[PDB]
């Protein structure tokens, strides 16, 4: 049986610089003359998987000639020239030796931008949800970059740490940075046990935590 | 141009059945090799079989024996019968034709939905997210929609039904309780809102469900 490892699982990188994904067979692939089946492929935000490389080194009609692989034995590599926006999404490598053939892991290549802070904003259970008796705070912190942000949250100044759950967007397509969304959830009675909400948040972009919060004693 | 559409896709509980569509057009359907390839939540992609031109068919080891892939030259139709379904089966199925030969996966389709759990369909209950007052005096404001508890995947949101491209995150659902959740944040200028009206639209085919929430301000 084959197994491919691809690596890096992501991959940061400069626009207008180089860029070199991995793929390892546990198999080494035979032939110096005799075809390769070694592909390569690449599946933007929210669309289908397209073929980039095949046979190893052939590049499908519509791929810009940035892109190139190579490769021998078991060990082979995807390669961009100088990075274009356009590039963003996650390449996977593909082994067509054997049956059944074998996808790698995948890479998710990332466009390196300027560090930027976040846009934080608080939002108190809507009064449409406390009537059905469930109380949801919700915490966004958009737009900014790099990715790895801290978020604690706090009620009437004691951290929660549980019933916090939280999500992320996707690198922004047009200005390549990083959105979050961080959910409280609680019932109407404990929601009401308390007054004071807040959403802290630590971004290496500043030592000092941004902090948004409410008092359930205000609109 | 060359074509490729799977249908079929749905909710189906494990130890069921279901039996996918792949209708194919702009191309000499018998002379290409076609294959099911499955993505799942962990963005991994997975062969899953293919036939030849010449009738030979073949499959992964984790589907051998459960999944039989099957084809009408007549019909120009690829299909893919699910038997025995697992929750591992659960993601997104498309078919993909050779470049040529057995070379090469091209014109991949949107691809087919396939759940597999014993839990209900559920539609989702929406609620807005509006600012706490705070006078604000700031350019932009930002407001939001939770959609939650609905199952199963996916649910789709638009804003002013989809009028208000700029300044929108919709964020990927989580699982929680086998029901899900996610939110939706759009951000526009103060002297937008609340002048003009500003609603999200949610979808969740599902259940058949198209829901408006209008997000007024919370009066003071």
């Amino acid at each position: 049986d084959v197994v491919v490892t691809q690596t890096p699982l992501s991959l940061p990188v400069s626009l207008g610089d180089q860029a070199s994904i991995s793929c390892r067979s546990s198999e080494v692939i035979v032939t110096r003359n005799g075809y390769t089946p070694i592909e390569w492929y690449l599946q933007k935000p929210g669309q289908s998987p397209k073929l980039l490389i095949y046979k190893a080194y052939k590049r499908f009609p519509g791929v810009p000639d940035r892109f190139s692989g190579s490769g021998s034995g078991t060990d082979f590599t995807l390669k961009i020239s100088r990075v274009e926006a356009e590039d963003l999404g996650v390449y996977y490598c593909f082994d067509g030796s054997t049956v059944p053939p074998k996808f790698g892991g995948g890479t998710k290549l990332e466009i390196k931008r300027a560090d930027a802070a976040p846009t934080v904003s608080i939002f108190p259970p809507s009064s449409e949800q406390l009537t059905s008796g469930g109380a949801s705070v919700v915490c966004f912190l958009n737009n900014f970059y790099p990715k790895d942000i801290n978020v604690k949250w706090k009620i009437d100044g004691s951290e929660r740490q549980n019933g916090v759950l939280n999500s992320w967007t996707d690198q922004d397509s047009k200005d390549s940075t990083y959105s979050m969304s961080s959910t409280l959830t609680l019932t109407k009675d404990e929601y009401e046990r308390h007054n004071s909400y807040t959403c802290e948040a630590t971004h290496k972009t500043s030592t000092s935590p941004i902090v948004k919060s409410f008092n359930r004693d205000e609109c | 141009e060359v074509k490729l559409v799977e249908s079929g896709g749905g909710l189906v509980k494990p130890g069921g059945s279901l039996k996918l569509s792949c209708a194919a057009s702009g191309f000499t359907f018998s002379r290409y090799a076609l294959s099911w390839v499955r993505q799942t939540a962990d963005k991994r992609l997975e062969w899953v079989a293919s036939i030849v031109s010449g009738g030979n068919t073949y499959y992964s080891g984790s589907v051998k024996g459960r999944f039989t892939i099957s084809r009408d030259i007549a019909r120009n139709i690829l299909y893919l019968q699910m038997s025995s379904l697992r929750s591992e089966d659960t993601a997104m199925y498309y078919c993909a034709r050779a470049y040529y030969g057995y070379v090469g996966l091209v014109h991949w389709g949107q691809g087919t939905l396939v759940t597999v759990s014993s839990a209900k369909t559920t539609p989702p209950s929406v609620y807005p997210l509006a600012p706490g007052s705070a006078a604000q005096t700031n350019s932009m404001v930002t407001l939001g929609c939770l959609v939650k508890g609905y199952f199963p995947e996916p649910v789709t949101v638009t804003w002013n039904s989809g009028s208000l491209s700029s300044g929108v995150h919709t964020f990927p659902a989580v699982l929680q309780s086998d029901l899900y959740t996610l939110s939706s944040s759009v951000t526009v200028p103060s002297s937008t809102w609340p002048s003009e009206t500003v609603t999200c639209n949610v979808a969740h085919p599902a259940s058949s469900t198209k829901v408006d929430k209008k997000i007024v301000p919370r009066d003071c």
